[PDB]
């Protein structure tokens, strides 16, 4: 285990996959137009995210499509164009690339290019994301940076069951095509109290989960759990006070919150599973450098996956674990 | 013994025999009137009233008049790009005439005639090509990327074939809403080679959608002849492979195009089933204004033209004459030149429209880029074409 | 009057008639021996010599023995993933046996039998599933992503259907080099729904490539039945649409599979033309080890199995007996357990192999990441599974 | 005109499209296995880059494919897998996305995942790139950043006819799948002396085209011409000495050259046509900040296209022209 996991009315203990089902359930219940589709969602999905939904809402609302990702997204854009709510599932984030053209050239630019005569705002694409210990090259990817360079779409990644359900309900209700990445490693690990009725968590808002004064640590998805522990290590072994932030929304991202934090701490460490070169940490880093130049006491640190494909047997040495983040933090604290 | 396989319904065969494709003798071409405008089979005559047939004729010739004018405009650098509809005017009006006014249309870029038949204003066709203040598209796309929410014509985009699976999703949503509506999707034979065509055809059949796929096969995809595009019996022959009802029609015969479309709309809506119509035609003009078609290739313009053929039809009925032809030619030209001059004189949209509609709302970081530009222009404004844009 | 359109070769038709797909009565299924191992039509009997038919039988059962062992291993968490070949052993060996040893093979993930027939060592199948030091793949991919340069079996990758247009390019290069070589490409009926299948089939026909497309239609793509995968007459019916010679065979009859493959290789190479073989079969086991197939669905394992059917065939010829069956079962098991134990005991590759082969050479910035790790392990090494990896 | 353009044996005046034809000609002449294919290349290509090649080398080596980008790349990978040289053309860089899956999941990872048992190193993909004054959304794109995040491929962009021919011959001969982006606006504008026989320009090497001491300006493609003029403006109006660098290779990029330059000048301005968020300038910026923290005298500046799709009529206000770069340089020089 490379990580350790840790108001709205009645709640219920739910792991991440269950909180997704709860969100999809609330959506279909309150939106007669909403439909859910993709490869294998009818019997409940290969990660159980759609269990029971077809029996409860009907086969015309929860159905299997032929095995073709570019088709699934194009089909979804079509449904959204008529104003109906379309929640498409891509089985693994690793297999979203065949639909890249429909996402970047079509969905993201649909409203702009038409002068707002047409749009596919009611479209949401959810997909399992991140490493799982043994997924190798095509069952471990974190493609958020490929999409960060695309004006027109939103990319959102939760760190837990409570966060997932609220962020997904906002994605589904947002008036812009959204991509929701679900850390598959948490589907069955992460379990916590989750309101059974609908609630929302806003998009483009980072969350400071722990206040600090010496350094700012930023991550998203499962990686937020890693830096939380790194913060604890820093305190216990270095007397260092860490401010831990969950980015939550990749784009448009919460620039203000991060800057305000770095203006106070003066030090920043950004961490993510995806490869370093071109990863989203670059965007965050160069931006902070431009807004907080005078407050920065040391070079901004990026602890990421190496610039190689995601390996099978070498996973343990590839990921930017707590020891790797800790060491970089250490060196940065000593700059 | 009987075959038990879940993937197919068939009988066993005891001798090895490869299935041979029928290309020399392909799916026949449905025709209603000959090249001289004569109805060939009285029982296939649509018997469209005079007013409607004249509307068909006038929409085609009007489109043609607009094409000539806008093509020259492009040659003079007045507009930056253009694509004519020569030789395909019949596939547009004949199919549009067969649709209900609210049937949603997805197209490629050579379907302006569908809009013309739907009474899209000449002022708007031109507003879009000039990207002026009257363009509801706000001057953001290249010329001829038309769209109209009021006439149910989804905004055209450059990437080939992407609209195909989109049209299928739209038809699926239509089916659920239980409207008496069909979706129609146009595309060329070249575009049919993209992965998205295969995606759309297959989802349409397996998800039982009320959609009409309309392929204009004009023999070329820019400079590529069909011999290098596919080896089967055209596009029509692929429909049955997806379990899709298909037909091929003479694209220069508005009545054959109309009959096929009318019958496919009728069944697609009632049976929630897709139909494939392949219209054989010939690309008369250049691919676009950035192409000189006489680098890779008069019979189709003088001896087998949709406009010319409908003309003979009108004459035989006593519905049109040389004088009316002259008056209409003159009035067409005037209407087009009026819209053209008004279009050239209008200013372009306010540079601020460059930032809206990226998302529904405008993100804070995007507004800061907008302010950035506004400040930049305060100071270096003299170096930008500010006088031509609205304020 | 004669149709002049460049896009198709056909005659005119005067009555409106939609082409109807033939699904109830699809392309028949080619069969050579019945479910009891009896040859149905003497003129279709391949008359393969005894040694070769036994090699077919032993490769199938050996694969089966390896599958049972590796499937349990996965259940115990000894290997992280696995996919069996139950019910499809016949399509593998029958088609492989029909190929020349140097014909290049592209596959999906349920084709290990092609490698088995090509004498791929048990030690290598297992080296790859364990990702140990003997894996030429250097432990980088998930289990069952086999590959062998020496046996012309292109390394398997997870993304469905990507190998299809790749196989076509390989066949095109083969044609130019003028080798007497055909390329064969395997894929499931689900994968056939991807855009890449349409791309590969079409490029193969228009570019005239010596390639055999081999679709294993087993009724399911994980939990999706074929009724939700397509609506046409399976995959076989799409071939003619691309102008591709096609045939359907009983996938549980190694002789029908062998005859169809042998004849397609022969013609594909001589005519530089593609062939499509759709083998009807049934997925006996779970989709994989992360799937419980009894959530969305014994006839195919006990009354229509490729191994069982070849067994009866051998008995009728006096080529196999219950005793030989027992001895082979025991020897198979021993061979598999020897390779299995050697595989579990070998250490994993050196962690440095995580950085090589990204590019042919290693970029300077990539070597710095490698040094970074080496320093990191100098200091925090106690927290990593270093003892299990080679040094 | 938003820009102004400016040893190896016998040379000849060639514009950019002609220098591409010369490179393709030398390659086919010296590599019997090499073939060229894509949409419309037989009659010479829509930008005339393949004129005469089919007549000179045969229809089996220079041919048209069906209209399918994912097919063209997959087909190319196949040819390369047998060891033959495959030069695929994608008509507009805007239309490369349908082949994204074949590029990122297949081509880039081909050698790694197989343990080097197989590879598609002899594959090159060339594609027109960049704005052209009126190309709007799908005839103006600069997709280099989408590919910068993909370990396994090389992305190369030339600034002129001489640079194009030498960089293309290296791409074609490199043992790694390469993407070569040709600034379409220069095809017929940029004209200069070009060796008629083959020569190479190395990959991953930036080129300092003008030495300076107050600031480092980095760009690639047509944009190099813009900063060259900006450097001249800086000198004439601010007495500022600019060091102008052409990156040339997006990945793997020449980190050393840029850092060495910034260590000396202490100021950096990076410019590119593509949208700011997630563009490659981020990677360059965060990296320089990490290697030259102590030398940086002012925040690193990024002058890029806005975070919107590429517009038709508003192009003049969208691009990061010389006035925009000049102003940012001015403010940075005054930090
Ligand atoms: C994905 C994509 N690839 C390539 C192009 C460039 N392109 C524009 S039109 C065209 C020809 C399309 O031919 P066809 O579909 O037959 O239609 P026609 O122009 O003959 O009506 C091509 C290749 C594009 N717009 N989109
Ligand atoms: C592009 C892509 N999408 C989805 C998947 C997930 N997936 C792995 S196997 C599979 C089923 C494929 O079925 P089929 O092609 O019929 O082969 P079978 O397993 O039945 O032999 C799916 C959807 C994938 N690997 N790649
Ligand atoms: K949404
Ligand atoms: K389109
Ligand atoms: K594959
Ligand atoms: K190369
Ligand atoms: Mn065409
Ligand atoms: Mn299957």
């Amino acid at each position: 285990a490379h990580f350790t996991f840790q108001e709205y009315g009645q709640t219920q203990k739910m792991n991440l996959f269950q909180s997704v089902t709860s969100a999809l359930d609330n959506s279909l219940a309150k939106d007669p137009t909403a439909v859910i589709f993709g490869e294998d969602v009818a019997f409940g999905g290969v990660f159980r995210c759609t269990v029971g939904l077809r029996d409860k809402y009907g086969k015309d609302r929860v159905f299997n499509t032929p095995l073709c990702e570019q088709g699934i997204v194009g089909f979804g854009i079509g449904i959204a164009v008529t104003g109906a709510t379309a929640i498409a599932e891509i089985q693994f984030a690793d297999y979203i690339f065949p639909a890249f053209d429909q996402i970047v050239n079509e969905a993201a630019k649909y409203r702009y290019r038409s002068g707002d005569l047409f749009n596919c705002g009611s479209l949401t694409i959810r997909s399992p994301w991140g490493c799982v210990g043994h997924g190798a090259l095509y069952a471990s990817q974190s493609p958020e940076a490929f999409f960060a360079h695309c004006p027109g779409i939103k990319v959102v990644i939760p760190r837990s069951p409570f966060q997932a359900k609220g962020l997904l309900l906002s994605c589904i209700e947002d008036k812009n095509p959204c991509i929701f990445f679900e850390p598959k490693i948490l589907y069955r690990a992460a379990a916590e109290e989750v309101p059974i009725e609908p609630y929302n968590i806003p998009l483009s808002q980072a969350e400071v989960i722990q206040e600090g004064s010496d350094v700012t640590l930023v991550a998203w998805g499962t990686q937020v759990h890693v830096i939380r522990e790194v913060a604890s290590m820093a305190k216990e072994k270095l007397g260092v006070s860490c401010e831990v932030i969950d980015l939550r929304t990749i784009i448009p991202w919460d620039v203000d919150t991060i800057c305000k934090s770095v203006i106070k701490t003066g030090r920043l460490l950004i961490s993510h599973e995806a490869p370093l070169t071109g990863g989203f940490a670059s965007e965050i880093s160069s931006t902070v450098q431009e807004e907080c130049f005078l407050n920065l006491e040391a070079p901004i640190s990026r602890v990421c996956g190496y610039d190689t494909p995601f390996p099978h047997i070498f996973e343990p040495f590839y990921i930017p674990d707590k020891w790797k983040c800790y060491d970089a933090l250490r060196k940065m604290i000593n700059y | 013994d009987k075959p038990q396989f879940p993937g197919a319904s068939a009988e066993f065969i005891d001798k090895l025999e490869f299935i041979q494709p029928n290309v020399i003798s392909g799916i026949p071409i449905y025709r209603v009137m000959d090249r001289q405008g004569q109805i060939i089979n009285p029982s296939e005559d649509p018997h469209l009233p005079k007013e409607k047939v004249l509307k068909l004729y006038k929409s085609m010739t009007l489109l043609n008049t607009m094409d000539r004018i806008l093509y020259e405009s492009q040659r003079q650098g007045r507009i930056s790009f253009y694509m004519t509809n020569y030789g395909e005017e019949g596939t547009h009006v004949g199919s549009a005439a067969a649709l209900d006014n609210t049937d949603l249309v997805f197209g490629q870029y050579r379907e302006a005639g569908v809009l013309m038949y739907r009474d899209y204003p000449l002022e708007l066709f031109m507003a879009q090509c000039y990207g002026n203040i009257s363009d509801l598209g706000k001057g953001r796309q290249m010329p001829v990327h038309y769209g109209c929410k009021e006439r149910h014509f989804v905004t055209i985009s450059s990437p080939l074939a992407t609209q195909i699976p989109q049209a299928v999703g739209a038809a699926y949503a239509a089916k659920r809403a239980n409207a008496n509506r069909v979706v129609i999707c146009y595309f060329g034979e070249g575009a049919a080679s993209e992965g998205d065509a295969h995606a759309g055809f297959n989802f349409a059949a397996t998800l039982e959608c009320p959609i009409i796929f309309f392929c204009r096969n004009n023999g070329y995809a820019i400079s590529t002849p069909t011999s290098e595009q596919y080896r089967g019996d055209g596009i029509a022959a692929r429909g049955p492979g997806y379990g899709i009802m298909s037909i091929r029609v003479d694209g220069n015969d508005v009545f054959a195009v109309y009959n096929a479309t009318k019958e496919a709309r009728r069944r697609a809506v009632a049976e929630n089933q897709p139909f494939l119509i392949e219209a054989m035609t010939y690309r008369i003009g250049h691919h676009s204004t950035s192409d000189d078609s006489s680098a890779y290739r008069n019979y189709w313009d003088k001896q087998d033209h949709p406009i010319s053929r409908l003309r003979h039809y009108l004459l035989s009925q006593g519905w049109w004459d040389e004088e009316q032809e002259k008056a209409w030619r003159k009035q067409s030209r005037r209407k087009v030149m009026e819209a053209f001059e008004q279009a050239e004189r209008k200013p372009k949209p306010n540079p601020n429209l460059l930032f809206s509609d990226v998302y529904q709302e405008m993100p804070a970081q995007l507004r800061k880029q907008q302010e950035s530009l506004a400040r930049h222009l305060q100071t270096y404004g003299e170096h930008y074409p500010l006088d031509h844009f609205d304020k």
